[PDB]
This record gives structure tokens, sequence and C-alpha cells, in this order.
């Protein structure tokens, strides 16, 4: 079972983190708690509050996605190195050696026309890896490309520049296949991951008791589809932070809207089920031709759109468990109360459409001139902007007496 | 020679406009700026409207285009403004106004405007040489 | 060493036959050397100092932005040009723009106690205006449309919103020894070495 | 050239057992194994080094000399690095690997050099603070839990 | 404010004390009248010298437009029978080679009180011109006032405790 | 583009009346000169002396047959700072006024601006400017500071 934690803050998260871990433990304590983070920063102040919730905070591993990805590919498919044979330096070398080679053909003739005007191999390992970066973007995007491109057919749609990258991958399996280095890479392989274990009885040995993916706003459609078979068996928890608690993302069928109003989240400790969008009836009306909602808060539209993107690829798993933990927070200062617009989903910008919408101005929020919550300074130099920062940090620790240096 | 109307100019082929000084040469490029965003002109008008990221607008001085692009940015968030309340204060604004039929498909596309305004299209010389052999490094052959 | 032959396994994993040059290699170990990057300090306590880094959003109370104005940020990165997958993008693609708007929405949202956001507005060579970015404009229109003064209740839409926008804006002065940052008010500075440089109560 | 005597050293270090009953490094498992485990440990009150050094020179027999650090209070986070974890016939263990050494180079270093060496680079405190670790490690992991 | 910088700017009062300086130039370097190309000349043909300096005369003209037109409400400007040839008194003077004279002596070579002439012929209710008068009477007045009492504030408290995550290294 | 948004009317039609004296004053037969239209919401711009209304225009001609270009310099640099403290002894007392229909403004010291051409003449200015105590500033100055 696969479950999805939706809340506001990260601090919610944690408490979540920590009632999970408290009311199961594992089974096996040499056994290392897999947490997917990104940075290094992410995973020490995840550290630092583990420490500080349960008084230790030890022999929890931190790898990156694509490592996380790649060992699980290790530990369930065997025959398996356990670095990548198709790495960016790897592939760049190997294109470096390729790129010559391919000169005679027809299709290289733009590749011909700017390697051999003028070059002490400098272009042609800047090529190499420009070209070893895309085939690593398409090794984790886009494995249906590459999959095309082993075969030798080419995709209907896309530029121009497929003219000359459909020989160049295709020459590359070749390549590997040429010398003593495996053929499995991370295309090829996550159909193979995800059909292995589905078709499974059993579950596979070697595989952590629970996995936790916190502090991640963003991830491959291949990558949830690998994670969405991993949570199949092993119960997996994913910390998601998103600003607005209702639906705020794209829909992409009417046969689709139905099931995403049929599913409904439920509270970890009232226990009640709570629906998606605000209003039910008319929640056709909201999303466009295309499929876009006309979301009310122009920030959220306008800024978030790698989450707009993520809540959909969420929403998009069948076997996928959603609880929200949202914490309310109430409009007093003016932080507050953009944060509460955008929670709430409301939009407060006042056009004024009609007369007295434009006349009057009472309608809107009041805000407080001591209110020093979101401030807008314009400085002259970096020096003196700095310099205004130390001076305002200085009278936000005297104006407050509770105030750690560690938070701000 | 002739006078040059901000919403009679035909954006077809290549014109010449001789902006003499103290004219409001700023002022004209943010008004056929927004000509090009909303597609206005009606027989002159061009064939089909174009977003922020295929305008190009090339001035010499670095300041001159910080400068530019904060003026479009304001028109952009005035005309907006003017064609979701469907009133003005500006009399070219009004003529603007006036010239097109529909108001909510001239508002989405302001917001939008306004929304990849950070994407514009608004460099230098050199600036838009070294992003066409950066872009098109095969055909050029640049590093 | 390490890097050298780091470098060197890379290249000889692919089993490179032909002659490498020499100016290849020192840029390969120029731009290896300089791609390290230290965050062990980074929340030890003391008040943290880093840029903007994407898929990391932690909660603290008093949040600060500096270098918000146009250009500079959101960092804009160049696509290749023959890369496919600018070309028909998809769900789950992802572009240093959206996650620079989606690190200034994380940074909105995890600032709980107080957000302070500096740019810089005038210039220190010409007195030239600066911009901000189109992020912080958008915000202060919102705030502006969405909020208004006690003082003025009902007057217009434009002109109390044009009033909040310069009622959060405090245009600081061009030298810290400026008299106008001593006079007593909302904003006072804390600088005690220019206080009787600000006075001038000096001998010439 | 030192590669030869290298290996046979290496081997000649792992048959020596290190247990009180006399258990050799060959008989861990990669389940009962746990290297370079890192801890976070949380302090709230102010670290004061008389109040800490007289609580373990009442139970160390080791702090007989060795004069008390001076250092500031620290209230907060503390980072540490275990260099291994083993468990053993329902027995959990710590280790921790010192190769400095540049002072001997005949056979003294005795059970009295050794407890000198302890004395005099002040391990017994990264020691105390690796057993309060791995006590609220094995606290918070299993449950009903004796020291 | 030089003439290059002010390019795009405003003033109300503008006064231009050397617009009639001019500069010959010497070297060869001039613009085909119909390919629209650069040719540059390397020897002394006197033909070239002229082509360059139509395109100097061109540049000046220029130059006194773009200095002229940034002046709001008043302009003033300082003409002189100024003579580049090194003669004192040779009946003749060089500001039909500048770029004002050019306008005002309508491209003419003419003399002081033809320039006078010139100057006194376009007059109206706009455009006046008076002598130069050499006289001092007073530097300026200061006319000061005094300052407004101000003062610093001073932090009550220490602004944060001694909060630091270390490692066994910092502790020894 | 017909219309002009920036100046006085008067300086408008000096403007036309200097440039428009001979046919082509650029001398070149692809640039032509046309008489441009003065704005509508500025044509009240009037900068008043304490005796009457000052012209737009006011070319100063130097007295003499022939003059050198130093001492020319130097004398049209005295004029000039003499002009300057006369705008700026009249300004403080409401004299010398800027007025836009009825508004009124004082000329302060940032509103008279002298235009020269290189360095020489400005570090000529300056100093000719500073001798009557009034402190003028530089824009075009492109020194650098590791230099003093």
């Amino acid at each position: 079972m696969l479950r999805v934690y939706h809340s506001n803050r990260l601090d919610v998260l944690e408490a979540l983190m920590e009632f999970i871990v408290e009311r199961e433990r594992l089974d096996d304590p040499f056994e290392p708690e897999m947490i997917l983070v990104q940075s290094t920063g992410m995973a020490q102040w995840l550290q630092m509050t583990l420490s500080q919730k349960f008084g230790i905070a030890a022999n929890i591993d931190f790898p990156l996605p694509a490592s996380f990805i790649w060992d699980m590919f290790v530990r369930v498919l065997p025959e398996i190195p356990k670095e990548s044979a198709f790495n960016k330096q790897s592939m760049s070398w190997k294109l470096m050696t390729l790129l010559p080679q391919l000169l005679e053909r027809e299709d290289f003739t733009l590749l011909r026309h700017y390697l051999t005007d003028d070059s002490d191999k400098r272009k042609l390992f800047q090529l190499s890896s420009k070209a070893a970066d895309l085939f690593d973007q398409y090794l984790v995007y886009r494995p249906d490309w590459l999959a095309q491109w082993e075969t030798g057919h080419l995709v209907e749609g896309l530029g121009e520049a497929q003219a000359w990258q459909a020989p160049l991958w295709k020459a590359l399996v070749e390549y590997t296949h040429q010398l003593g280095q495996p053929r499995w890479h991370r295309a090829n392989l996550y159909q193979r991951f995800i059909e292995t274990l589905e078709s499974a009885t059993t579950c596979p040995p070697g595989l952590p008791s629970r996995v936790f993916i916190c502090g991640i706003s963003a991830l491959p459609p291949v990558y949830l589809q690998a994670l969405q078979a991993l949570g199949k068996h092993i119960e997996i928890h994913l910390l998601f932070t998103n600003p607005c608690r209702y639906y705020w993302g794209d829909i992409k069928d009417p046969a689709y809207l139905a099931k995403l109003l049929t599913r409904q989240r439920r509270h970890s400790f009232e226990d009640r089920e709570l629906p998606l969008f605000r209003d039910s009836e008319n929640a056709g009306q909201l999303f466009n031709s295309d499929g876009e909602q006309d979301v009310g808060n122009p920030l959220l539209a306008s800024w978030g759109k790698l989450g707009r993107d993520y809540i959909y690829l969420l929403s998009d798993l069948e076997s996928s468990q959603e609880l929200d933990a949202f914490v309310d927070v109430t409009p007093d200062n003016l932080l507050h109360n953009i944060q509460s617009d955008i929670l709430e989903l409301e939009n407060r910008a006042v056009a004024g459409v009609n007369i007295e919408e434009f006349s009057r101005s009472d309608n809107k929020r009041p805000l407080d001139p001591l209110d020093s919550s979101i401030t807008f300074h314009v400085c002259h130099s970096p020096q003196r902007e700095v310099e205004v920062l130390h001076d305002r940090l200085l009278a936000m620790l005297e104006e407050d007496p509770t105030l750690t240096p560690r938070d701000i | 020679a002739e006078t040059l109307d901000p919403l009679r100019l035909p954006l077809q082929g290549e014109r010449l406009i001789e902006a003499s000084a103290g004219t409001g040469k700023t002022f004209t490029i943010a008004a056929l700026y927004l000509r090009l965003l909303l597609g206005l002109g009606g027989s002159a008008a061009f064939p089909r409207p174009l977003t922020v990221e295929e305008l190009l607008v090339v001035t010499f001085t670095e300041a001159a285009t910080a400068e530019l692009r904060g003026r479009i940015r304001s028109n952009i968030h005035e005309l907006r403004i003017a064609c979701l309340r469907e009133t003005t204060d500006n009399p070219l604004y009004e003529r603007l106004l006036e010239e097109i039929d529909d108001k909510a498909q001239a508002a989405q596309w302001l917001l939008l405007a306004e929304r990849q305004m950070d994407e514009a299209a608004v460099f230098t010389i050199h600036g838009f040489c070294q992003r066409m052999l950066n872009l098109n490094a095969f055909e050029s052959g640049m590093l | 060493e390490q890097q050298w032959q780091a470098i060197i396994a890379e290249g000889l994993g692919a089993q490179y036959g032909d002659a490498v040059p020499l100016s290849l290699l020192r840029d390969e170990l120029a731009q290896r050397l300089d791609q390290e990057r230290i965050s062990q300090r980074f929340l030890a306590g003391p008040v943290n100092i880093c840029t903007l880094m994407p898929m990391r959003s932690i909660p603290f109370k008093v949040v600060c932005l500096l270098g918000m104005n146009d250009g500079v940020y959101p960092r804009q990165l160049a696509p290749l040009g023959f890369d496919l997958m600018s070309q028909k993008p998809k769900r789950g693609d992802r572009s240093r723009r959206d996650d620079d708007r989606y690190l200034f929405l994380e940074a909105l949202i995890s600032a709980q106690q107080k957000l302070y956001i500096s740019y810089i507005g005038r210039s220190i060579q010409d007195n030239s205006e600066r911009f901000p970015s189109v992020l912080v404009q958008e915000l202060i229109d919102y705030i502006g449309q969405s909020h208004y003064l006690p003082g003025d209740e009902a007057l217009n839409c434009d002109e109390s919103e044009a009033r909040v926008k310069a009622h959060l804006t405090c245009l600081h002065t061009r030298m810290p020894f400026d008299p106008q940052n001593y006079q007593p008010g909302e904003r006072q500075s804390y600088a005690r070495e220019w206080l009787p440089a600000a006075s001038q109560a000096g001998k010439a | 050239q030192w590669e030869p005597v290298l290996t046979e050293w290496i081997t000649a270090v792992l048959q020596a057992p290190l247990n009180e009953t006399g258990v050799s490094l060959s008989q861990l498992s990669a389940r009962n194994k746990q290297v370079e485990m890192e801890f976070y440990l949380p302090i709230s009150e102010p670290l004061i080094a008389s109040q800490l050094d007289t609580l373990i020179r009442q139970f160390d027999p080791l702090s007989a000399g060795c004069p008390p650090l001076e250092f500031m209070q620290v209230r907060g986070m503390l980072k540490g690095f275990i260099d291994l974890v083993f468990r053993h016939e329902g027995r959990y263990y710590l280790l921790a690997y010192k190769s400095n050494w540049l002072g001997e180079d005949s056979s003294a270093y005795t059970q009295q050099a050794m407890a000198a060496a302890m004395q005099a680079h002040r391990y017994d405190l990264q020691y105390q603070l690796y057993t309060l670790a791995l006590h609220r490690y094995l606290r918070h992991r299993i449950a009903d839990y004796d020291y | 404010v030089t003439i290059h910088k002010s390019k795009g700017l405003e003033y109300p009062l503008v006064w231009l004390p050397f617009i009639t300086n001019f500069r010959v130039q010497e070297q060869a370097f001039y613009h085909d009248r119909h390919s629209f190309e650069a040719v540059l000349d390397l020897n002394a043909a006197p033909e070239s010298v002229d082509l360059a300096e139509a395109e100097r005369l061109a540049e000046d003209l220029r130059l006194l437009y773009v200095a002229l037109t940034r002046s709001v409400w008043h302009c003033s400007l300082g003409v002189a029978p100024l003579v580049r040839r090194r003669g004192d008194k040779k009946g003749d003077t060089d500001v039909h080679q500048s770029a004002l004279g050019r306008l005002l002596q309508k491209g003419e070579p003419q003399d002081a009180a033809g320039l006078r002439t010139c100057i006194e012929a376009l007059c109206d209710d706009d455009i006046a011109w008076q002598t130069a008068q050499t006289g001092d009477n007073q530097p300026w007045q200061v006319n000061d006032v005094s300052t407004a009492e101000l003062n610093a504030k001073t932090l009550q408290r220490l602004p944060g405790d001694n909060w630091r995550v270390t490692s066994y290294s910092g502790l020894q | 583009l017909d219309t002009n948004w920036r100046s006085a009317p008067g300086m408008v039609n000096s403007v036309n009346k200097l440039f428009s004296q001979t046919d082509d004053a650029f001398m070149f037969r692809e640039i032509p000169f046309i008489p441009v239209k003065s704005a509508g919401k500025n044509q009240a711009l009037r900068f008043v002396f304490k005796g009457e209304t000052q012209p737009a225009m006011k070319m100063w001609l130097m007295e003499g047959e022939s003059c050198g270009v130093g001492d020319y310099q130097s004398t049209m640099a005295q004029v000039c700072a003499a002009q300057i403290r006369d705008w700026l002894q009249a300004g403080q007392r409401g004299e010398a006024l800027l007025m836009n229909g009825d508004d009124a403004r004082p000329v302060r010291a940032s509103d008279i601006s002298v235009l020269v051409r290189s360095r020489q003449e400005a570090a000529q200015v300056r100093d000719a400017l500073t001798l009557l105590e009034i402190p003028s500033v530089y824009l075009s100055n492109r020194d650098s500071v590791f230099e003093t």
C-alpha cells in the first residue's frame, strides 16, 4: 500500500513520520531506514528533527531517487552490476569515439559541417558531453523514445535533431554490446521491473520494510510508476508538501474527472472523509477544454506549475492512499493572509469590473501599518542591501524576545 | 515621409520609423508590443497573435533594455486592468479597447503575457547574437 | 590526483583508443575542481547564508530574500536547441524557470513569522531605475489589489493599490552615513559607528 | 612494494579475535554488521564542563589523571560517526579504529600504554557519548530494552 | 554632461558655451556615396580629405542637433568668431567650418559683423541674443539651517544563545 | 512622429527655425528635416526671470573681432558661471521660475546643466564654477578610483 500524506507545512509531516515510526517498530534493528531526499541540507534537517523527537537519529540512509531506483534494480533483478554502465561521462567518452565513425553517414552532415571545419578535439568533446547529458535526460524521462530508437524506428512529431539522434543512440547500444560492458540501463529495465513485481507471488528478499519520501516535490512518471509497483508489496509512505488543501492540478478526460471525484481523502486522526473540490456540481465548469483548471489565486497558478504537474501525477495512481493533515492558519498578519488565501484557494484580488466595486475600497482586507510580516526593500548596491538587512535582522531580534538566529 | 499612428501601422514587410528627439519612442515601442501581443489593426494587423517568447526587441544599452522591459510590463498590467474593467483614462488605451470586440480572451492573453514576461525576448545586440550562437551552434560552428 | 585518476578511469572505462590533447584534459580538470560545493554548516545554529536550492523547503520563522531584481532571478538557463524535450513538453518535465518559480512559492509558504524581500531598485553607477522580478511584481500587485490601508477606507482602487505599494516599499538611502536612516520613527539604523558622522557634530 | 606485506598484515588483523569470548571478525555476516553509523544527539541543558567531568570521574576508572578540558556551553545537536556496530549471539558490540601510532615501534603497546594513549588523546568522552548513542538507539528501536 | 552622455536625458536649462568649437579631421577614412561602404585612403589625396571632412561636418551637425534638442525651458548658446587658422586678422573667420555657423551664416563664409547680422536677422520672440559681459559681484549665499536631533538604537540583550552543531573534534 | 512631448513650444519653434533655414541642413540627401509639432499639454511652459519672460534660445555672442580658443573658452566659462550664479541667486528668492500654466517651480542647482564635448573644457567649466563657490558634479566622469 502506497500512502500519500498531503500537508501544508513540513512540521506536520515530521510529526506524522514520528507517529509512523513510534506506531510500527522495525523488526530488524540493523536494517537501515530509507528516507529519500534531494539535497544534503534536507537530510540534515530531517536528522536533526528526528533526533529532537526521538532522542537519537541513526541508521537512516538518505540516497538519491536514481540511486535508490538502481539499488532496487540490483536487489530485485539479478545479474546487474552495482554501477550503471550508462553514465554521463561514460556516454560522453563513448560518443567521442563513435562520432568520427558516424561522420560518413548521410544523416550526420550537419555534425560533419560543425566538426570538420576546425577541431583540436574540443568541439567534439563538448558535443559528446551535451549529447550524453541529453541521453541521460532521455534515460530518466523518455524511455519510449530510446526503446523505439533501439529498434531503428522513428517517432512521429519530433524535431529535426532526431535525424542525428536516432542512429547515434542505437550505435551506442551496439557499442556496449561490442565491449565487455553490461547491456542493461535505466530505460529498458523499468518495464521488466514493473512486470516482475506484479507477476510475482511472494515478496523478493532484500527489500526494506518501509521507505519514506520526504522533501521531494518533483519526480518523473517513470519513477512514480516504479514506486507504485514497489508500493504494491512494501508499504511506502510518501510525504509531499502542497500549499493548497483542495485539488489545484489539471485534468485529462471527463471520464477521469468522475474517477477523481469518487476518490476522497481521509484525515489521519479525525478519520472523516473530505472531498477534493470545494464544489462538486460546479467542478466541471472550472476546467478548460484542454484540461487546465482556472485557479482563482493568480500566484499559485503562475508560480507552482511543477507542483501542479506533480499533484496530477500523484492523482493518476490507482492504488494510492491519500491522507490529508492540514493545520489551518488564522489570517491575522499579511503573510498569514497570503498563506490563508493560498490554502483556502480563493481570489482576494479586487479587479473592480463594475463602478460600485471601483468607487468603494472597503471591500478589500485591512492592513495594519505596524504589520512587519512582509516588507519590500529597494536598495542601491549589494553592499548597502545586506547592510540594511543586518540592521533589519537586529531590529527583528530586538522586537521578538523568543527568536533564534537558526530560525532565520 | 508620412506621419506615424501606433494603431494604424501595417506590420508587414519592412517599416522604418523615424522618431525625433523628445518624442515618445519608449511609449511607441510598448504600444507596438501590445499591438503584436493582442493582434490589432484589422486589415493592417498581423496574421496571427504572437506570444512573449516570439517578440524580439533590440536595443543596445542594457539599462535602456531594463527600462523598456519595465515600461512594457507596466503597460501590460495597465492594459490588463483596463480590459478587465472595460474603461481607461488614456485615449490611446481607449482606442485600443475600442479596436477589440472580445474582452475575456484579450484579458487572458494579457494575463499570460504578464506571467511569461520573465521569459521575454528583450535583449541587446550582442546578447541576441550570443543566444543565437549558443542555441543553434551546429550551423554556426560555435563552442 | 583523485580527480585526475577519476578522469582517466572514466575515459578508460569506454576504452578510448585515439590520442587526447592536453588542453581538453586541462579544461576538464578545471571544470571538475570547481564542481564541488560545501553544505556542512547549513543548519549548524548560526544564520544560514545559501543560494536557492531546488526541491528543498524548510520552515523558518524569518525568511529573507536578496537579489530579486529582474535578470538575476529567476535564473534563466537557455536550452540546447537540439533537445527534443523542450519541443514537446510532457507532464513530468522539469525546467529551471519553473523550478525557480516553485522555489519562490516554497519560500513564500515556508515563511512562518516574517518575510523580507530586498532587490536592487536604483543603479549605483548612473542612478537608473532597476525594475524587480516579475514574481515580486505580481506579489506586490496581488497585495495592492487584495489589501487596503485604514486611513483611506474608500478612495479608489488604483490609488489605494499605489498607496499600499508605496507604504510597503522602503526606499533606503544611497550612503550609510545619511541622516534619514537615523530619523526616529518606523525604521532606525543600528550602526553606532556612523551616529556621530550622521549627527554632523565633529571637528573639521 | 608494500602490498604483499599489507595483505598478510590485513589477514593477521582479521584472524585475531577481539572479544572476551574470542569472536573474530570473519564470523559477522552482512546483516549483522553496520559500518559508519552517523548519529545526532540532542542536548537542551547548558553543557557545563565542571558538572560533567565530576560525573565522568565518579564512575570511569581511567579519569584518575587527565585534567579536564575547557569548552563552552553547547546547546543543540552533536554529530557523531561510529566506525562499526555488530551483533553476535544476541549481544551488540561497538568497534572503533585508531591508526596514528607514531611513537611505538617495538612490542611496548601493552594495556598500560593503550590506557595512557586513551587518557592523553581524551577518547573517553567519545566512547561515553558512543555508549549513550547506542543505548538511546537500542531503546528507540527495540521495545523492552535492557542495557 | 557630454553630448554623447546626454542622449535620451532631460534638462530644464541647458548652457552650451563651446558649441562653436570644431575640429578638423586629418585622416582620410570616408564612405562612398553610391556603394555605402567604408573606404580608407592611405594616400594624402585632397578628395578623400574633403569627403571625410563632409562626414565630419555631418557628425558635428548631428552633435549640434543632439545638444540642442535636450533643453525643455531654456537653452543658451555661445557664438563667437572663432578662427582655426593661425592668422590674427585675415578678413575671414572659420565659423562656416563649424556646425552652428553653417546654419547661422547659411553655409557661406562671412566675417564677425556678417555673423552678427546673421544672428540679428533671425530674431523672434523665442530667439534673442546678448553680448558677453565679464564681471563678478558675489559668489553665492549658503542659507544654512540647523540639523534635526537624532540618536541610535542599542541592542538590549544578546542576539542568540550559544547554539552550535559540533562533533567530537569541536569539543577537543 | 509629428508630436514632441518634452520641450516647450518656443524651443520647438527655435529648432524648426534654425534647422530649416536652407534645404538639406544635414548636407545629406537621404537625411531630411521636418518641422516637428509641440505638445498640447506642455504649451504653457515658460522660464520667467525677475524682469520679464526669458526667451527660449539666447545666443550669447562674444564681443570681439578675432579671438583664440583658450581665451574664448575662459570668457564663455566665466559668462556661463555668471549666468549660473545669477539664476541661483534669483532662484532662491522666488524671482526666476519655471511656470506650467499656473503652477510654479523655483530653479534649483540641478536644473542648470552645462553641455561640453571634451574633458579639458569640462574641467575648465568645473574650475570656473567652483571659483564662484558653486559645487558641480561630472556625470560623464569615467576616471578610475584607483588613479586618485
